[PDB]
RNA sequence: AAAUUUUACUCAC
RNA sequence: GUGAGAAAGAUUUGC
């Protein structure tokens, strides 16, 4: 009977051919020094070095969705409507299609996105975005708002392609209040119309997220929560603790979930007595590893989180 | 020309292993293409239809569990529950019976399930899924 | 708020990162990483501690498992058209299927037996060689893993060829009894917490505990430290064609194969490393990538790092920290006494797919939760009910069904919100049996099984061969005929039970249901 | 046009 | 919508 450690015929000739293949060489060895872990000021600097470098939006633009407009179902529905007409969308079948030729291969600008007041609208939003993206083309209604998600499909002349496939990306388009360069009207309807380019995996995950249970399950052993204004600086005056659901919100948006890795490396941090000097810093600097405004802006509300929670309830 | 013949080319015969592997059609996986499949040809819906008149008529009727005991919160230890499979004149009779031969060979094997659990009892005896804090026991 | 927590939290209620990113990026940022490693420039890849403690297993018979051969899940099947290997993705039961075929064996045992039997790399097993199974066996494919919490840029995994695999099987599941045989933590039967428990008995008696993780594990394991390994364990011939394959490794990154002499290519080999690690000190409590130590004084943590850095563990200075009450390991994080950290911990959301899918999940969470000690009784049951909501409104509609019976879900057209605890004490209708964590499978389960089955990669037109008898052995051999006669038997005999089709079995409800 | 090498294939029925 | 072929199609994506 054969033995695992059986000695093929072979065996001499495969050791000969793996020594006269390459070999590593010994690394170098590393220094490391144990520090205590970062306090405040240095969560400060990577806020201000996030806000210096890429700075605000005048708007928020998909988050501003999660607040109601003011339209009705009628209303709602005729600006989605005429808002694909004038930006040339092609109507077959009964359905909106946005069509493409060329494109710059460069990345859209990023920027961080001011908090809205609340997200009344998130449950909906979730679950419209979800349907949306599951059927596309044309407009969607909940009990308090509307949505559009619309294929973006190339444009090849007489053949082109009809029905989208499962690759194919969707344009989602919801309203929101007016009072920015995104407004729209028609008919004496005004609203603020709001872009967000999604292929469908980050579409089904944006989608599959439960928003309710999620608050629920967080409030349960949580601290106090303090009010934080527009940029998500503590503003105990002037300041909103319903912002904090928006913030949810946008981790529910963000398909990248950065907010993960910082809440990851914050759990390392409260947890630590002492860390490597120079290096547990730089784990809460992630620019690099993501790209968008939307994961930008999550990554920079967690940021802003940690440092709240360092500020309002050291530990 | 035959199938077996042109997956199996240049073999005659094969365990059963590979042939029961290359026809599966019992494993489920957790996928975010789950809302889109369910609702592409109403497959769901179809099949909630089907089982709510040929497959939910055949379900026994379960008792409900009644044993409990009182449990008090202590340190988080490991729950091992042996739970054996079905003897050999158990399986033949289940297979005779009509009953999915795959299901019951799975069952054939003794199974332990290693649970972690923060409740104890006065005598320390083992509690049902999800139902130490409050007293459920195995028995 | 995830950081107003009052205890420990990862942030795990909502799922992980995905995107449809190509995943040519990450397979050649691992590759230029181990070309670095390798160069001897950035991290070790240079074993030097000392394995005769290992005992030797070359006596053992060669033992091959044959279920695990087998599966659904991709894997790389390398033909040559005219002149140029070309990589196919398959399932690995198909790949495995076209080796056999190729080889013109009966079994995969028959198959190493008959590799480790030859005269020479040149002589042939069929239509094919060592030699040609050996430069087949060397070609990967690259695909992205995705929803890895914590990851926004996701990583490369790698699919392998069935010879890789069937090599891989024999040493791995040697390197895990040798693993099991070095400490009680490594146990076949052990999980998570259990494991974590038994680190934080071994760890009492010092007063600083390391927690760390190593840094590019994969690029920094080399094919000499895994024939190393492999040599102290005994594994023959086996280990080197492994290590050959290993070190001339090729991966297909979108059209073009790219070289890749250094790593082990995305966790291929973990128990491996794990004795790269543990055959050289007893200090340490590592799995893969993580580990767990303990120490008093400076000394010992130099001693520590230099244990780390000889057996090519390189230390993550961006992850790894000291704690002097806290105990972080397999993700399960416990006081120094070993009892479970209060907080949310690595509590998971359960996303929404399938009505009842996601009933069952929660459930199944909300079952773990409670008993851990996570959260009371009564939090998880307005958990269950605040679920049920959700569901409610997300699938009460005449996409997923036309129904108004009362027992069913609300969900479902019904208007029954089923208790948690009456769900928990199976005091519910039989139609919620399968919303148990431990009852059958749901309607949906069934549903997606079956259309996956009917895809792509797992299509086949062959006559299936299910509900067979229990005594038949699944090494037993059959032809066409053989399936034909089983087939029509079981099919006579149902018909004359008065069933088209096979009851399903639940163990669970079949136990109960007995005196 | 946007979270920008992605939003693309062919044949037959 | 179904079958087959492009290093390839959605259970994709491995240990
Ligand atoms: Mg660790
Ligand atoms: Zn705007």
């Amino acid at each position: 009977v054969v033995k695992v450690g059986h000695k093929a015929s072979y065996d001499a000739e495969l050791r000969e051919r793996l020594l006269e293949l390459p070999h590593p060489k010994s690394g170098p060895k590393p220094r490391i020094e144990w520090v205590a872990p970062p306090r405040l000021a240095d969560i400060s600097k990577e806020t201000a070095e996030l806000k210096r470098q890429y700075g605000f939006f005048e708007c928020s633009k998909f988050l501003a969705c999660g607040e109601e407009c003011g339209l009705d179902q009628e209303a709602r529905e005729l600006i989605l409507n005429e808002y694909a007409r004038d930006r040339e969308f092609e109507f077959r079948n009964g359905g909106w299609i946005q069509r493409y030729t060329v494109a710059s291969h460069k990345p859209a600008t990023q920027k961080i996105l001011p908090l809205p007041a609340s997200a009344p609208l998130a449950r909906e939003l979730l679950m419209l975005i979800a349907r949306s993206t599951t059927q596309a083309g044309k407009v969607l209604h909940s009990d308090n708002t509307s949505i559009l998600a619309v294929p973006v499909m190339r444009d090849s002349g007489k053949h082109s392609k009809r029905r989208p496939t499962a690759s194919t990306h969707h344009l989602v388009v919801g309203l929101s209040k007016p009072g920015c360069e995104h407004d729209f009207e028609f008919d004496g309807y005004r609203a603020a119309v709001h872009v967000m380019h999604l292929d469908p995996k980050q579409s089904a995950n944006i989608g599959e997220q439960d928003f309710v249970s999620t608050r629920e399950i967080y409030k349960l052993d949580m601290l106090e929560l303090p009010p934080i204004s527009r940029k998500g600086d503590l503003d105990r005056a002037s300041g909103l603790e319903t912002r904090w659901d928006v913030i949810l919100l946008l981790e529910c948006l963000d398909s990248t979930r950065v907010s993960q890795a910082v809440a990851q490396h914050f759990n390392r941090h409260r947890l630590a007595l002492s860390v490597c000097k120079d290096e547990f810093r730089k784990g809460y600097q992630l620019a690099s590893e993501i790209r968008g405004t939307i994961p930008l802006s999550s990554l920079y509300y967690s940021l802003c989180a940690v440092r709240l929670r360092m500020t309002v309830h050291p530990f | 020309m035959s199938q077996f013949g042109k997956s199996f080319k240049g073999r005659t015969e094969v365990t059963i292993t590979e042939y029961r592997s290359h026809t599966v059609k019992d494993v489920h996986r957790s996928l975010l293409t789950a809302d889109k499949s369910l609702r592409k040809s109403f497959c769901f819906r179809n099949a909630l239809n089907q089982f709510l008149d040929k497959d939910l008529p055949l379900l026994p009727i379960r008792p409900k569990l009644e044993s409990r005991v009182a449990v008090k919160k202590s340190k988080l230890r490991s729950q091992l529950s042996f739970r054996p499979g079905l003897t050999q004149e158990e399986a033949i009779d289940l297979y005779n019976k009509g009953y999915d031969g795959d299901s019951v060979s799975g069952a054939l094997q003794d199974r332990v399930v290693n649970e972690p659990v923060a409740y104890s009892s006065a005598d320390n005896d083992k509690f049902h899924r999800g139902l130490a804090a409050l007293g459920y026991t195995l028995a | 708020m995830w950081a107003f927590q009052e205890g420990v939290c990862k942030g795990n209620l909502l799922s992980g990162p995905t995107s449809m990113k190509a995943p040519d990026s990450a397979a050649r940022e691992s590759i230029d990483r181990a070309s670095e490693i390798m160069t001897g420039k950035s991290y070790n890849a240079v074993h030097t501690g000392d394995l005769s403690k290992l005992p030797n297993q070359g006596e053992s018979p060669l033992r091959i498992v044959d279920s695990d051969l087998y599966s659904e899940r991709s894997c790389c099947w390398v033909i040559e058209k005219e002149g140029r290997v070309v990589c196919k993705s398959t399932t690995l039961t198909r790949g495995m299927t076209s080796l056999l075929n190729t080889t013109k064996c009966s079994s995969p045992s028959e198959l190493i037996c008959k590799v480790l039997t030859v005269e020479s790399l040149s002589e042939k097993i069929g239509d094919t060689s060592v030699e040609e199974l050996l430069s087949h066996g060397r070609y990967f494919k690259c695909a992205l893993r995705d929803q890895e919490r914590g990851k926004p840029k996701s990583r490369a995994i790698f699919l392998s060829h069935p010879f890789f695999r069937l090599l891989s099987s024999v040493v791995e599941t040697h390197a895990r009894s040798v693993l099991s045989k070095v400490s009680a933590v490594y146990t076949a039967t052990a999980s998570a917490e259990q494991r974590a428990m038994m680190a934080a008995q071994v760890v009492e008696s010092r007063k600083h505990v390391l927690n760390g993780d190593c840094t590019k594990y994969n690029e920094a394991i080399d094919a000499d430290t895994l024939l190393k390994v492999w040599d102290a364990i005994g594994m023959g011939s086996i280990g080197v064609m492994l290590a050959y394959m290993v070190r001339r490794k090729c991966v297909l990154i979108k059209d073009t194969l790219v070289e890749c002499p250094g790593g082990m290519l995305m966790g291929m080999f973990n128990a491996t490393a794990t004795l790269a690690l543990q055959g050289t000190t007893d200090r340490f409590l590592s799995f893969s990538d993580d580990f767990i130590t303990s120490f008093n004084s400076p000394a010992e943590l130099r001693e520590i790092e230099d244990l780390l850095f000889a057996s090519c563990h390189n230390l993550s200075l961006k992850k790894s920290y000291i704690s002097v009450a806290s105990l972080e390991i397999n993700s399960c994080t416990l006081t120094r006494d070993g009892d479970l950290a209060t907080g949310l911990g690595c509590t998971a959301g359960v996303p929404f797919r399938g009505p009842l899918v996601t009933l069952k999940q929660t459930a199944a969470m909300l079952s773990g939760a409670v008993d851990s000690g996570v959260m009371p009784f009564h939090s998880a049951e307005r958990l269950f009910q605040i679920k049920q909501q959700e569901c409610a409104y997300r699938y009460n509609n005449p996409t997923y069904t036309t129904r108004n019976e009362d027992f069913l879900p609300t969900c479902l057209g019904g208007k029954t919100v089923i208790s948690f605890q009456s769900l928990l004490t199976w005091d519910c209708h039989p139609f919620w049996y399968q919303v148990h964590p431990d009852g059958p499978d749901t309607i949906d389960q069934k549903v997606l099984s079956v259309l996956a089955s009917k895809t792509r990669r797992r299509r086949t037109r062959l006559e299936a061969l299910s509900d067979l008898d229990p005594l038949v052995p699944h090494r037993l051999l059959v032809s066409e005929s053989d399936v034909s006669k089983i087939r029509a038997a079981r099919q006579a005999h149902l018909k004359s039970l008065g069933l088209e089709q096979p009851t399903n079995f639940n163990y669970a409800i079949y136990k109960a249901v007995q005196p």
